[PDB]
């Protein structure tokens, strides 16, 4: 049956707040921290978010009668007030599966996040968590290779993988850029890194850097006898240029390339991830700009939402935070989204930030990457927090050693391996971490040098996003 | 400042930069393997101890990642001693071969441990 | 020239706070609103933001000596206290030109906003404005066509153009989408559009939509004698798919396509802008997800920046807010980024939000598009805020009309032409706007019917980001 | 937790007959009309169909210890006899989702219907109905336009 | 000629378990099987590209493995990489990478893939020097019953025309159904230029192939070393014998399991060349070889009393 | 459980996994060749015993499949001893060469028999 068209504005809650709704397993579910402006009922605020992210608008349109809106409408099925807060609520919105284009993180964000945060009626809006149904998950390709295949392709088992980021961030020539990679890689570091801001520039053009970085990584591999990578940055202004860099790295036979998925955009990242799957190339993802979106509790999107999206879009590595480094990192929040990237199934844990249970129907895992203001003293904590399946990156740590790169690499390699031994032998890394570091200095000339340079360095500022 | 050596500094992945393992240290490693419930297995190679590229240059392709398997992964093994005697049997038959102990996870089907356990002379 | 290497963690202010420095005309300038964590000096915050967004890492690196760092380093050159706020400063940073890849909005954001916004040392960070030097502006193609060519291509002069977003946002069929477009366009609207989240979906696939929208558009053009357009969304999960949609529109010979440049990404948007200039296709840009980034004053990136980024990447239209509508826009700030989109030169004006003086060296103007919760009573005010060079988009405003779309389109076109006529005769749209609307209801029943429905509907809330 | 490898033939039913199993919504279900040869128990035939359609062969192989066969094995979850028939039964087989290639009916048929129908121990075999999970449905494009768009 | 293998049936393995292995364990398994003396390993018919193993990773790991084994054995080795896929585009991408790898052999399932994709691939393999191994999966849905369907000899002639260098023919003695006289008939249709009409062997028409090359019959499915004299005597030297369970089920592992099947086959070939009758002396020829070969001697003890004897659904 | 050797275990196609052939066994194969009316030929290689890929990587392409022919194929050879006598002649002229015996079928134009008759020292 059908109801007559009656022109005029009606309250959103009349059709879009549905506390009686039982969520279908196919629906995309969304957890929003909602701050209504004064005079706005929490129910109207939650129904406004669900409307203008799915099918609704500000006034009644006759064309609603041609479709079955109740079938396609996004719905606010729950409102829960936030602890210690007045006029802030947690609103759960369920979106039907038909609203979403298969295989597109772009489309998913366009609907869920596209216009709602700008509404005059809301003081603030934050997306804390998304429950992606398994049937939507299947439509994405996911990581090109994933945790298992990457370890198998690099033949590296039993420890976190080790990297350093070349510094200075910008300004180095291509020859000098390469000389740094060889020196770093010979000391035992598994990976060297192009900086995220290093694309192609007047100081260093990308092809020269690609070529020189290639020579350096192979020479280091022959000396070491251990497989080595250097992440080459395909981040570019156009897709054509992005591809051009990805094809050259394929000509060189190198194993890994990188992308900045947020500044490059999801459309480009999915395209690259599909190219890497087809040409055997590992894809490392840098999360540049995430803090513009994800630093504040009151407004934005949580990184757990953006991390999920990269697993769907595609990447073998994704930066995860260090907890102990210069950039913000909360142990319990991080520990939740490192599992969301790594495992097939995660139970809802409000203490660890997970608002919904998420299952990946065997979508491969993403390797969490820890980088930024971390030195050898941080190694025991890192190895415990992240576990074996992680990548540790010491740019300042490697190139800040007084003896040089090749020594600076040995220090971090000796540190991790000594930490790894202890955990295998039953020592507690948190309790004895410094004592394990201290034994290693006695047998390791390089690691000692590193340890005195950074003994007092610690980042201990109060955090802005707490659960 | 000390210069890291160039020559004869080939390495063996995890624990290779660490000082050489006592028989007690090796046993503690296989105890860590077994207590995690991973399945131990032993691998030997004589001719090509380090990775090379002969047949392809495609991304992610290398030779020498595959070593030969000594007998079969010891499924149903709870005894580190059985692993340790198995290493000894391999050495007697293959004294000139590199030999490594690995550990398999069935849940993720990824090796969860790899470490060199014996090296031929000169290495 | 050469100074010794000492391995150690120095204050960033030792190298990266330079209050004496004189900004080069080739430098990119940035205004960051920096809120340090308590106990961090403002000079260290400025220097940290300049250093880890340019060439700096947490400890001293020996490679720094290989390059001429003073030539390449970002510089905090002015610190200004934000009145009324303790521990908030506006930190002006300059970046040498060589740091940037030519023609890559991607690259520019990656350096300037990639990692700094998550540093523990800062409670919050916001980028308020950028000064982009003309020599970098010349490296981007800019809008595919721009304001002048689009008026010439459509033969449309002397008034704001008129648009309508088809509603319901999601769930209409392709054929019903076309019957909606035809009725909207036959009533005097210039443009219709796909909603931002309408890409390709199980309820409506794109090639069907494009095909139906083409017929409807052309039927409407024959009946009216006036050129007609329908923005066809090319947004997609991959660039291959993005091109496939753009290619078919070119085959269809339609005038205009649309893209969501934040949710699709700057890399794919720049790709699409170049195809549009190459195939004579207009590019309408939806700003979906900007409010996650720019709603709040304490943290993020103001729309001015993202609006300038779009002018370089390329778009003929960009949503600009309505001021009077349901989404947040403050008149004075909106007027400033409107002139940044539309004009060749904009002198610095703190009262309108403009921190720097910006020149576009003949980069064409972008047509500002006002959409969302606006109706016929808003028309006098819209004509006044945006001037003749704008597009006014009524979604609910056309389809919510009681007689149908074609009457609803006549109301909006009539409302507009009566405003243009009266403005041109010298009346004050601000004071006289309602008198002009009321006058036109005497000879237009369509307008009379729209006015009774929306007579009381206002959007008036306290703002979250005023000057 | 590993189990020791023992070489040699074992009955199919021990590994692949699971009357207790509860089907997941991700599983592909298949309804086979089975006619076992004389002297073949229905449970063995249903378990033989599952094994040889998914992860099994005639004798025990060591490689099973590297994988989690229980997560990947197809299972006969139910057996019902046919009305008016003797040594004819309807066997219900559940296949996990990971066994199948996204968007490929070719792969769906190569596993479910590839080799089982030639087995000697079987007089006859019919596949009557397939329960395709929605998560597998989503991987397919389906009709280019369908009924509505065609009209 | 291309593989430089003469005088005996070729030996293959089907990697097991059928599904679920990782790409790397697929390759360890391939290398161990190939070094023990098997000529070929193979992707199971259902193994395409899956969440547990994606094809490109499989193709690469299997390529490194067959090259390791070929280097240490001195003998050319091949692994059938499955090209079967959901679309012809995906099918081509797979066949294209095999060619880049320079490997000798790819495989298709022509009935589940269909004849149109199979003739496309057949034409690519000729253009690029690739051998094509055809799996007859889904045939038994068509050809098991005497009253309804198509006989496999129609489908076998169709594959010789569509194009294939190998087609599965049945083992007769294995777990799947095949009657010795019928299987002998369509094998002659697959290998020779001319077959006279033989109603006793299910040949209803005289068929000439006008010099179209022959197809190598492939015998696979529940066979072990004791079945080897019977397979050699039935199929002759122009065949491929494929032991999946026979190699991977061996109690010492794949390399010993390979050596058992290679030893067994060559002991049968020697005995046949010396004039002994494989049908009559089969048990003694295997048994005499067990005295010098421990690997053969172990496998026999495990698959001693394993036979597959049942009524046939389609006899002449 | 016995581990198959990985070093020096080079193989020679048909019969090479069998015990080494006695002179009577070699004669038996030559008789199987002659009774089948196949043409006997002798082939010897010194430089490259086993297959390699120096010149190309194309599918189906390998180097070292071809060997040098000894004299001509013995068409019309009704006597097994000629093949045996030719072997001893090939051996004396090329002691350091692998030598193998091949059987030609005219009707299928394929070799039906190939087995290694002689191996040089160290092999
Ligand atoms: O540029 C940098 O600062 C880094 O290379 C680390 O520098 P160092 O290695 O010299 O410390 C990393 O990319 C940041 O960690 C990014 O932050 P996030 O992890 O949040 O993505
Ligand atoms: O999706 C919508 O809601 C709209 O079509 C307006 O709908 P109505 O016209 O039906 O109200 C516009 O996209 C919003 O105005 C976004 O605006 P902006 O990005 O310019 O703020
Ligand atoms: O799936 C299988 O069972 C096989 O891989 C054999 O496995 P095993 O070697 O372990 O028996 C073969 O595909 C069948 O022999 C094909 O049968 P057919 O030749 O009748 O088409
Ligand atoms: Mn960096
Ligand atoms: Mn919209
Ligand atoms: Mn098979």
């Amino acid at each position: 049956a059908s109801v007559e068209f009656k022109a005029g504005v009606k309250d959103y809650k009349l059709t879009y707040y549905t506390p009686e709704y039982e969520t279908l397993d196919t629906d995309i579910l969304a957890a929003f921290r909602v701050s209504p402006q004064p005079g706005v009922p929490p129910e109207e605020a939650g129904a406004a978010v669900a409307a203008e992210s799915s099918t609704g608008t500000w006034t009644t349109v006759w064309t609603d009668g041609l479709t079955n809106l109740d079938r396609y409408k996004g719905r606010c099925y729950h409102i829960e007030p936030v602890a210690g807060e007045e006029n802030q609520y947690i609103c759960y919105v369920a979106y039907p599966l038909d609203l979403f284009e298969e295989g597109s993180v772009t489309n998913m964000f366009t609907s869920i996040v596209g216009n709602v945060f700008g509404f005059k009626a809301l003081r603030a809006l934050r997306l804390e968590d998304l429950r992606i149904p398994v049937a939507y998950v299947k439509t994405f390709q996911g990581p090109p290779h994933g945790i298992q295949v990457e370890r198998d392709k690099l033949n590296k088992y039993g420890r976190p993988l080790l990297g350093c980021t070349i510094k200075p961030k910008l300004g180095l020539s291509a020859k000098n850029y390469g000389r740094a990679v060889y020196e770093c890689l010979r000391g035992g570091l598994d990976f060297t890194k192009d900086d995220e801001n290093v694309n192609s520039q007047p100081f260093m053009r990308w092809r020269d850097r690609f070529l020189f970085c290639a020579e350096a990584l192979y020479k280091a591999q022959a000396e070491t006898g251990e497989i080595k990578g250097h992440y080459l940055n395909a981040t570019a202004g156009t897709c054509e240029d992005m591809m051009k860099r990805a094809v050259f790295a394929r000509e060189l036979g190198v194993p890994i390339v990188m992308h900045d998925y947020l500044t490059g955009g999801f459309t480009a990242n999915t395209t690259l991830s599909h190219y890497c799957r087809d040409n055997g190339l590992l894809l490392h993802i840098h999360r540049a700009m995430h803090a513009v979106i994800d630093r504040q509790k009151n407004h934005g999107m949580h990184f757990r939402v953006l991390a999920k999206a990269l697993r769907l879009s595609g990447g073998d590595h994704i930066h995860s935070g260090t907890v102990v480094g210069k950039l913000e990192g909360e142990r319990d929040i991080t520990l939740g989204f490192v599992d969301l990237l790594r495992d097939d199934y995660t139970e809802k844990d409000r203490s660890r930030g997970i608002y919904f249970t998420q299952s990946w129907v065997s979508t491969p895992g993403v390797l969490p990457v820890a980088s930024g203001g971390i030195h050898v003293w941080h190694m025991p904590a890192l190895t415990e927090i992240f576990g074996d399946d992680s990548v540790l990156q010491f740019g300042g740590g490697t190139l800040g050693h007084p003896w040089g790169n090749a020594p600076g690499a040995v220090a971090n390699r000796v540190a991790l391996e000594a930490c790894v031994q202890a955990r295998n032998e039953g020592r507690d890394l948190a309790r004895e971490g410094n004592t394990i570091i201290r034994e290693a200095t006695k047998w390791s000339p390089e690691l000692a040098a590193a340890c005195e340079v950074w003994k007092e360095i610690k980042f201990e500022f109060p955090a802005m996003d707490t659960v | 400042m000390q210069v890291w050596p160039i020559l004869n500094l080939k390495k063996y992945e995890t624990l290779s930069y660490l000082p050489p393992l006592t028989t007690d240290q090796l046993a503690r490693q296989v105890d860590y393997l077994l207590n995690n419930k991973w399945v131990p297995c032993l691998e030997f190679e004589t001719d090509h101890g380090f990775v090379y590229r002969e047949h392809h240059n495609s991304p992610g392709y290398y030779d020498g990642r595959y070593w030969t398997m000594w007998k079969l992964p010891m499924f149903g093994c709870t005894d580190p001693a059985q692993v340790l005697n198995e290493l000894e049997e391999c050495k007697k038959e293959y004294p000139n071969a590199f030999i490594r102990i690995i550990g398999f996870d069935s849940n993720r089907e990824v090796q969860c441990i790899s470490f060199i356990a014996y090296k031929p002379a000169g290495y």
